[PDB]
């Protein structure tokens, strides 16, 4: 209202949000844009990297693409340093359900413990939220692909194309107008880096400021197939997709 | 400035308000002094009188740590009992563990770092008041006061509290009296006197006579208070020389 | 320059009634007692007061009794809504 | 402003509360002058004299930690007793845990990070103290580490201290620049204590005399203090020239 | 001064002497008043009790510690509580120990370590509780007043609450009466009647406002009410 | 330990932080909670409104703690979340102690302790989500409808609503809902529902849920294509 | 901050003395000690026609001889309630006898007289200040019939005939005249009811009004909704005289 | 003992970015400018020594430490912050992978433990964060050569030259020109130097100047082979008369 | 910024306005009338009760007040033969008396730079759906 009280999380403002919580997603959208595609022979996942300099080595490292297991594969859009111990703490509760039950963990599991994390520094403690965009990308067989968000927040929603940090309202704008609901593989594809594109500042959109991961069961001949794809294939893809 | 606010900050003088101010506080309560002799020391502390309804001579504020030595102390009162009950539990330890009495150097040492403990912390407050102690110990007579701010050096008398000047003009002259000092005996009377004087300006309210003292060649390094006819004859010879 | 003591107040309390009509029962060394630290100005309020008592009343002179009467009121931290207390 | 007392990073990126912790090392106004001889060293402290009712003996900013170790400090005597009770301490467990004599880098290393580490609390205020210790190592021989309050320490030729300390190290500093060495001629550790006098009065331009001064000695396998009688022995040789 | 320095316990005055101490004692003015007094023999103490309306109780100022020993609250009622309770525990302590009752001189050092507890400390609500402790040993009657500051001062006599000038002055005529009585507690009992009415304004004379309780060499503690207070009233 | 618990205690005795709390209700998503004779049902508002979301892998506001008791509430999902899993925990700890099934009454003053406990204790924020529990007694097909509210206090009622319009909403129930003669007959009960959903969404389909809950241990989700069934009954009303 | 670490200039403090603003804003609660027996009386305030007041209860059963009528917020009044009845039952374990209430008053103020977090020797369950007032009642084989008041803040009172609440002072002027000692079981319930809907702006029904009576005979008895409206129609019958 | 919001970590800039790394990547940059280079057979790092008062010995500070020599280290941020990070940086590096796995720690693992600790000191109220910025240099068998960089901030990412300081602006300029991945370890060293010499011109010789090198195993730093399999020290130290050789050469 | 006056002007200020109510009595001809945003930060003094007897609140228009004041603006517009005015009036949800009259501004601005006589429905429904939404399209965190 008339003074902008922001001390202690346990204070309430008038508009019912924490001024802590008012930076957290406007810190990811400062950072680069994490879009997933969730289709129905997979899913595809695409984001971009904040690091500007020609210095830096992009094709050993991936600062927003991480592996959790060999299933679950999410994307991180935010600060990068406070994510590091929720993703070690996601990898050690997706190992308890392993340990226990001798089995794969699913993505409801996994994002309810997560969920929690994010809301412990702010109910109790008077420690401070890490913003983070979690998107995730598993695989289950009762409902077959599933794509989640998780905000700063504690909550999950469920999207089958979804668009988070930089440019988000432009972004989600054109994943809207060319969803299709057939939405194969290699069209999740080319919908991801043509986003990406008119999205970036940079018209030319070099292979190395990209980050492609695909979870697919329609691969060559026919069979399931999971892959890492390094910068150097991703160099083809944007001369086959029409970028370069 | 906003330096005194917050407690253990440090200011642009190098010292904090609340240090500069507790040394302050002590000038507001009662004058105690001290004098240390060849073969032990002398403790003459004050006591005022509220009203005609105060029972004479039970309170006292003379505190002894052990039976070697005594503990005096100035300012607020409760400020000050609580570092002596620090000090008794930290006197019967070294008993305890090493099996032997506490000297009187090291008995500063213990204390130092609990006072200098509570200028540290922010939630714990620090010590406005001044005390002082002696005794007789393995290594002699030795005389040692508790500045609120945790220093201590060797002092060969102690004055603190308003008359703490008062009392140095006198204290002072013991050395132009003899070189080698007063003995102990001599120094009770001298003790008495310097109370009378430096309650000049504070003869809007009455005042009660306490002294005690410690000697290896009369009690044999124990504390004892006076009380006979030793204190009659102290307080008849203060009484002759303030006429 | 503090809180005048007994025997001054009674000396002060004294010297604004000399003006007034009493019967000469009033004993100040007691009222110097039932004035608790006051000042100078809380004084000449008692000698005030004290004809208003027996103004309304219709008293042809003031007794002891509108001194005390005039001296007591709340102010303070009388008239309590606080808890605690007990 | 509130800048000032945070604890934290301030709006220049650098802490107010560090610069504050050296206001109170000139409270005392104490110069401190310590060189690194060959077989010893010499460590000389300036003694305040008070009035006729303290004792000038009981007064002394050297203390003794260990064998052959020792400790100066220029700062709040209040504050270095709680600091010298912390380096006494880690002294004795060292040799528990160990069982050889504890090095005056390493006791160096660990009174600084103890001293960093009420920096980074938000209770515990940091030592507003200097602490230079010194003693005699057995494989690098005389060595001075003189830790800052914050945390950093550094070796020196010859450390100083005080508002003249500029006057002490310019004046030591062409002397060790003729030798081209930092070490001191005469191995005999008696003619080195008056080597130091004489760098120290014609820096200060003030003749100090056995009650304005104290002399800290370090020699192999014994550490002691000379008394009245001995530092007065040694203005009398250097009398004589 | 509200908030700025001495807004805390922590933080002191420019002159050195912390307002939060004056403050705590305007706590036992705004209470009930307390007259006590003791002598070579018995102990009196003369609490008033007040209340709010005809139909509310009136509140008993006097707690019984030990069998031999009593004290009154004129100051806050959660802080005596936590205090009634801890003296009751070293009460037990030095039976259980020690073996000997609780001085009353060494009952006031113990509790004015407590009450600078919260002063030292962050937090907490500092003791400005009146508390006039008595009690019979083989010392004798002994009375301790104790201090919001935390200060115990041993007194003849001596008064706490609203305008206690009142009370503490007739003890100055009296200074030579109570103390030559000896053996006869009649007159301790009338001494602390006509105490405690040159303080009060004259609101209730009633026998269920003025509380006594005497200890002594034959009776020990006992809180008299209603007709047995009735016969003096 | 962090702070005391809630400071100035606010001048009215309710405190701006705590109703805080209970203002978020007039916002958010509208759920309208309401009871017949032989059934209880908890409607729920999730908005579709935002392109490529979908709706079948994201859970409603209705949430099972018992097999015979549903929950619906209407705030943030992160606060919720916690006051799903800590009544589930005390539901199977009440059926492991006392070997009896969830009591509806019991179940509502374990879950409105969980805020109180919270907002009593301090350096813990109070929750800002309200809670409806809904559920039937055991050996009992009578339905009983209560709500636990931020502040740490509980009540019953016939019909109530927690989201935006809630005064509009609460003028529908009292003027159609009878608590003497509540409508016997299922159909009645979720077409009026619906309606009481059209003043909040909008005339929209996929953001109306309706949960209906049957005794014996009997819960069922209308499809949305059955939920298309009773709006197009209610479009037809509207003429007459 | 103003809180109980702070302590107020004039000799008082804020947190606390704010909270009797929640216990003037609370609902209306009469009740009356006599020698048959107290009868308690609150007004649950119903809102709407779709509120239960058969499950909302303000008048909550601490023991068979000993209850307690809860006034304010309810939150903070729960958590005394299961204290009074843990201690209620724990006095029963080391003794097995009729406890005095004033006794049981004063159990359940040493856990409400305290609060905080931080203490240096000891714990602290509590935690902030409550703003509720309760009025205990109940019988012993001492003193007969008490009726007590619930204060957070100071120390508990006994009242013969007490009211809090939003009607809190305009019942107090009544208690202080219609109240005698002779008062009987009838008359009591009826001058209850009387006072109840003066200071109450709605009707009178059994909905909105819940009362109930502490005996040696029948202990706590709850008066159902058949019963209290016998009530009111005796009320009825004396006014329509009157 | 906690006392109100002492844990407070509220401190947060408009734009979103925690204000406290703002702050420290300011003090680093006005700093002494290090730099580092990964080459094709070799990792060389350098950096200038503090001069500060004239009788200091260049011996007691040393700004590139040991943690098991795979590994290089340099610092051009805090000074008392490196020696309290390297002491916790051990005893998690043995604690986590030594007392597990007894053997030399991983380049990747290590990096990511040392990012751990700057996140606690921003993750627990009251501690202010490390103003620290670490160059991890080092050689493993997997990865090959591997330069990494770890900013005040908590993260890290792999470099193949770059340099912190005063001059870090123009020497990332420098590094772009005169360096390219084809050039070898003996080609990065004489970079190293030129690159490092531009930031300060004062004193140009070894004294101020500490330069240390991974190349491959010295069977001599090990100081015992008993083990023709156990590879020796990758980390050497070079002595600053034997920098001055390389500079006459220069 | 420019015009501040401290703290002490808040009490000659809102002060000032009580006076003058408050210092003179006048029957039958001065009426004074406060109006703002929020009147309960203000001062319960400032309020003066007993002056102002009547409290009134602003609530928006209904569905059934719109076409009301849609009809005047658009009374001078062409309109397609594919517009409908009850489906504008559908589409606002909680908007002011301005948000009516916007949407008519941009809706015709439209038209007018592309140079057409009668407004297509195409810029009727573009500018009911980018006037809903444009400062805050989301709450930023949670649901609420």
């Amino acid at each position: 209202g008339s003074r902008r009280y922001d001390s202690r999380t346990t204070i309430f403002s008038p508009e019912g949000r924490l001024y802590q919580v008012e930076y957290a997603l406007e810190s990811i959208s400062h950072a680069g844009t994490a879009i997933g595609i969730m289709a129905s022979d997979g899913i595809v996942l695409a984001a971009e990297r904040k690091v500007t300099s020609t210095l830096l080595e992009q094709d050993t490292s991936t600062e927003k693409l991480y592996k959790l297991n060999d299933k679950i594969a999410v994307a991180v859009a935010g600060l990068t340093a406070d994510a590091e111990i929720l993703i070690n703490t996601a990898r050690i509760h997706a190992q308890n359900y392993l340990k226990t039950y001798n089995e794969d963990i699913p993505v409801e599991i996994l994002v309810r413990r997560l969920s929690d994390i994010k809301q412990g520094y702010t109910q109790h403690g008077g420690l401070r939220p890490f913003g983070v965009s979690f998107i995730y990308a598993g695989y289950d067989d009762r409902y077959g692909y599933q794509l989640y968000t998780s905000n700063p927040s504690g909550n999950y929603t469920g999207w089958k194309a979804i668009s988070v940090g930089a440019n988000t309202s432009a972004a989600q704008t054109l994943l809207q107008m060319d969803y299709k609901d057939d939405m194969k593989v290699d069209d999740a594809i080319e919908l991801a880096l043509k986003t990406l594109s008119k999205t970036t500042d940079s018209s030319a959109l070099t292979y190395d400021r990209l980050e492609f991961a695909t979870i697919r069961k329609g691969a060559n001949d026919g069979e399931v197939y999971q892959k890492i794809f390094k910068p150097q294939e991703i160099k083809d893809i944007l001369v086959k997709t029409g970028i370069t | 400035t906003g330096y005194d606010l917050s407690n253990s900050v440090f200011s642009p003088d190098g010292r904090n308000f609340q240090v500069e101010y507790a040394v302050k506080a002590v000038e507001n309560g009662t004058t105690s002094i001290g004098i240390k002799c060849n073969d032990g020391v002398v403790f003459a502390v004050e006591k005022l009188i509220t009203s005609k309804l105060l029972v004479p001579q039970k309170n006292v504020k003379i505190q002894v740590v052990d039976r070697h030595i005594g503990c005096v102390y100035s300012g607020l009162i409760p400020d000050g009992r609580h570092l002596v009950n620090r000090g008794r539990e930290e006197a019967a330890s070294f008993k305890k563990l090493y099996k032997t009495p506490i000297p009187i150097p090291a008995f500063a040492d213990r204390l130092g770092q609990y006072v200098q403990a509570h200028t540290l912390y922010n939630s714990v407050r620090p010590f406005g008041v001044s005390t002082i102690f002696g005794g007789v110990d393995k290594n002699g007579a030795h005389l040692y006061m508790l500045e609120p701010s945790g220093s201590y050096w060797g002092y060969k008398g102690a004055a603190t509290g308003k008359g703490r000047q008062s009392a140095k003009a006198e204290l002072e002259k013991l050395v132009d009296h003899h070189p080698e000092g007063l003995s102990a005996r001599e120094a009770v009377k001298q003790a008495a006197k310097i109370i009378y004087l430096a309650h000049e300006d504070n003869k809007e309210k009455d005042f009660e006579l306490e002294i005690s003292w410690c000697s290896l060649s009369e009690t044999n390094g124990l504390h004892k208070f006076v009380k006979g006819d030793l204190l009659q004859e102290a307080i008849d010879f203060a009484q002759k020389e303030i006429n | 320059f503090p809180l005048p003591s007994e025997d001054s107040r009674a000396q002060i309390l004294q010297i604004h009634s000399r003006k007034m009509t009493t019967d000469d029962d009033i004993n100040w060394q007691e009222l110097a007692r039932s004035t608790d630290e006051f000042n100078g100005a809380q004084l000449k309020a008692v000698t005030v007061e004290a004809g208003m008592i027996a103004l309304r009343n219709g008293q042809s002179s003031v007794k002891h009794e509108d001194f005390v009467e005039g001296i007591s009121e709340v102010q303070a931290r009388k008239s309590k809504s606080v808890s605690f207390y007990a | 402003g509130y800048d000032r007392h945070i604890t934290i990073f301030s709006p220049e990126g650098r802490l107010y509360q560090v610069e504050y912790a050296f206001k109170a090392t000139n409270q005392t106004n104490i110069n401190s002058l310590a060189v690194r001889g060959k077989d010893c060293t010499v460590v000389i402290s300036q003694k305040k004299v008070p009035d006729k009712l303290l004792d000038p003996t009981t007064v002394s900013y050297i203390f003794c930690i260990s064998r052959t170790i020792g400790m100066v400090v220029n700062g709040p005597i209040p504050d270095a007793r709680n600091a010298a009770l912390r380096a006494k301490a880690e002294a004795a467990e060292f040799r528990y845990k160990y069982g050889y004599d504890m090095p005056c880098d390493v006791l160096a290393k660990r009174m600084a990070n103890l001293s960093q580490i009420y920096t980074q609390r938000a209770y515990m205020r940091p030592l507003g103290v200097i602490l230079t210790f010194v003693s005699v190592d057995e494989e690098l021989g005389p060595s001075i580490y003189k830790t800052d309050p914050a945390g950093y320490y550094v070796g020196y030729k010859a450390t100083a201290t005080g508002p003249k300390q500029q006057e002490i190290t310019t004046n030591l500093e062409n002397h060790f620049k003729k030798s081209k060495i930092d070490h001191i001629n005469e191995e005999s550790w008696e003619k080195v204590v008056e080597f130091a006098i004489t760098h120290m009065i014609d820096a200060l331009g003030t003749e100090f005399s056995k009650n304005d001064l104290e002399v800290g000695v370090a020699t192999k396998d014994k550490f002691f203090t000379l008394s009245a009688e001995n530092i007065e022995e040694r203005l009398v040789a250097i009398a004589e020239q | 001064f509200r908030n700025n320095y001495d807004g805390d316990t922590v933080t002191f005055s420019p002159t050195g002497r912390l307002f939060q101490v004056e403050y705590a004692l305007e706590a036992i003015k705004q209470g009930s008043v307390t007259v006590g007094l003791r002598s070579n023999t018995h102990a009196v103490l003369v609490a008033l009790k007040r209340n709010a309306d005809e139909l509310s109780s009136y509140q008993k100022k006097i707690i019984k510690c030990d069998e031999h020993m009593g004290l009154s609250l004129a100051g806050l009622a959660p802080d005596a509580r936590v205090l009634s309770n801890y003296l009751r525990q070293q009460c037990n302590y030095s039976s259980l120990v020690f073996n000997r009752k609780l001085a009353v001189e060494r009952a006031g050092h113990l509790l004015c370590d407590k009450a600078q507890k919260n002063t030292q400390s962050y937090g907490g609500r500092p003791y400005g509780v009146g508390l006039l402790i008595i009690g019979y040993d083989k010392s004798g009657a002994h009375l301790l007043e104790f201090q919001p500051s935390g200060n115990v001062t041993e007194l003849y006599g001596t008064a706490i609450g609203a305008r206690s000038q009142g009370a503490k002055t007739y003890l100055e005529r009296t200074l030579d009466t109570f103390i030559k009585i000896d053996g006869n507690p009649d007159e301790l009992i009338k001494a602390g009647v006509e105490a405690i009415s040159q303080s009060l304004r004259d609101e209730s004379l009633t026998v269920d406002n003025l509380s006594i309780a005497i200890v002594g060499k034959d009776t020990p503690f006992t809180i008299y009410d209603g007709e047995a207070v009735a016969k003096y009233i | 330990g962090y702070d005391r618990a809630l400071s100035i205690f606010s001048p009215d005795g309710h405190i701006f932080q705590v109703e805080y709390a209970l203002e978020a209700v007039k916002r958010g998503t509208c759920a309208v909670g309401v009871k017949g004779k032989n059934c209880v049902v908890l409607g729920c508002e999730r908005r579709s409104t935002l392109k490529l979301q979908d709706t079948r892998i994201t859970p409603s506001k209705v949430s099972k703690i018992d097999s015979h008791v549903v929950l619906s509430f209407s705030g943030l999902n992160a606060d919720s979340r916690i006051l799903i899993e800590k009544a589930r925990v005390e539901a199977q700890s009440h059926r492991l102690t006392l070997e009896d099934p969830v009591t509806v009454e019991y179940l509502t003053r374990y879950v409105a302790g969980v805020q109180q406990r919270y907002t009593q204790s301090g350096g813990v924020r109070p929750f800002g989500v309200s809670t409806l529990i809904a559920g039937f007694d055991p050996r009992d097909d009578e339905p009983k409808l209560y709500q636990t509210e931020p502040s740490g206090i509980y009540s019953s009622w016939s019909a109530q609503t927690i989201g935006r319009n809630s005064k509009t909403v609460r003028e529908f129930l009292e003027k159609n809902y009878d608590r003497k003669e509540p409508p016997a007959t299922v159909e009645e009960c979720v077409k009026l529902t619906v309606r009481s959903l059209l003043e909040v969404v909008q005339t929209g389909a996929k953001n109306i849920e309706i949960t209906v809950v049957k005794p014996d241990s009997d819960i069922v989700a209308l499809s949305s294509e059955e939920i298309n069934q009773y709006v197009t009954q209610i479009e037809q009303e509207k003429q007459e | 901050d103003r809180g109980v670490s702070t302590f107020s200039p004039e000799g008082r403090l804020f947190q606390v003395e704010y909270s009797l603003e929640a216990i003037k804003l609370g609902s209306t609660a009469i009740g009356i000690a006599t020698k048959e027996g107290v009868v308690l009386g609150v007004e649950k305030r119903a809102t709407s026609p779709l509120l239960e007041s058969d499950s909302i209860e303000k008048i909550v059963e601490i023991d068979r001889h000993i209850g307690c009528a809860m006034s304010g917020l309810t939150a903070d009044a729960r958590s005394m309630i299961e204290h009074a009845r843990t201690a209620a039952v724990t006095h029963n374990l080391y003794y097995d006898e009729d406890i005095n209430v004033e006794s049981l008053t004063q159990s359940v103020c040493d856990l409400a007289l305290r609060f905080g977090e931080g203490a240096s020797g000891e714990e602290r369950l509590m935690s902030r200040p409550f703003g509720v007032a309760l009025l205990i009642a109940g019988h012993d084989a001492d003193d007969g019939y008490q009726l007590f008041h619930a204060e957070p803040s100071g120390t508990f009172y006994r009242y013969n005939a007490k009211a809090i609440g939003s009607g809190s002072e305009g019942a107090q002027a009544e208690l202080l005249n219609e109240w005698h000692s002779s008062l009987t079981l009838k008359e009591a319930e009826l001058l209850v009811l009387k006072i109840l809907k003066q200071v109450m702006e709605e009707k009178l029904d059994e909905n909105n009004a819940q009362l109930s009576c502490i005996t040696k005979q029948d202990g706590f008895k709850i008066y159902d909704n058949e019963k209290t409206a016998e009530l009111i129609k005796e009320l009825k019958e004396k006014e329509a005289a009157e | 003992m906690t006392d109100r919001y002492s844990f407070s970590l509220t401190t947060f800039s408009p734009s979103g970015k925690l204000g406290q790394i703002d702050y420290a990547l300011t003090a680093v940059k006005q700093g002494v400018t290090s730099l580092g280079i990964k080459a094709t057979n070799g990792v060389v790092i350098a950096t200038e020594k503090k001069s500060s008062s004239p009788l200091a010995m260049s011996e007691t500070l040393s700004k590139v430490s040991l943690l098991t020599p795979d590994i290089g280290a340099v610092y051009s941020g805090m000074g008392p912050d490196y020696r309290v990070l390297v002491d916790k940086s051990r005893k998690v590096a043995h604690t986590s992978y030594k007392r597990i796995y007894g053997e030399y720690p991983p380049t990747k693992l290590l990096v990511s433990e040392v990012a751990k600790i700057m996140q606690e000191a921003t993750q627990s109220g009251g501690v202010r964060p490390f103003g620290v910025s670490l160059l991890i240099a080092g050689h493993d068998e997997f990865n090959g050569f591997s330069l990494y960089q770890v900013d005040p901030s908590g993260s890290y990412f792999p470099w193949k030259a770059t340099a912190i300081g005063k001059g870090s602006v123009a020497a990332k300029t420098f590094l772009e020109k005169r360096w390219n991945d084809e050039l070898e370890l003996e080609d990065a060293i004489h970079i190293a130097l030129l690159t490092l010499k531009e930031s300060v011109e004062g004193e140009f010789n070894g004294d101020t100047i500490e330069l240390a090198i991974i190349g491959d195993e010295n069977p001599d730093l090990l100081g015992y082979t008993g083990i023709p399999t156990d590879k020796g020290p990758r980390f050497r130290k070079l002595t600053s008369q034997e920098i001055n050789d390389r500079l006459e050469a220069l | 910024d420019s015009n501040s006056g401290g703290e002490r002007e808040i009490q000659r200020t809102m002060l000032e306005l009580l006076n003058q109510l408050d210092g003179f009595d006048d029957r039958g001809d001065v009426k004074v009338i406060m109006a703002t945003n929020k009147i309960e930060t203000l001062d319960p003094a400032l309020i003066r009760p007993g002056r102002i007897d009547r409290k009134i609140l602003f609530e928006n228009p209904d569905l059934s007040t719109k076409k009301k004041i849609l009809g005047i603006h658009t009374s001078k517009m062409n309109l397609s033969e594919d517009v409908n005015l009850e489906t504008l009036v559908t589409t606002k949800d909680d908007l002011s008396g301005a948000d009516i009259q916007a949407m008519c501004t941009e809706a015709g601005l439209l038209a007018l730079r592309e140079r057409r006589m009668q407004v297509t429905a195409e810029d009727f429904k573009q500018a009911k759906e980018r006037v809903m939404k444009n400062k805050v399209e989301e709450n930023l965190e949670g649901l609420y």
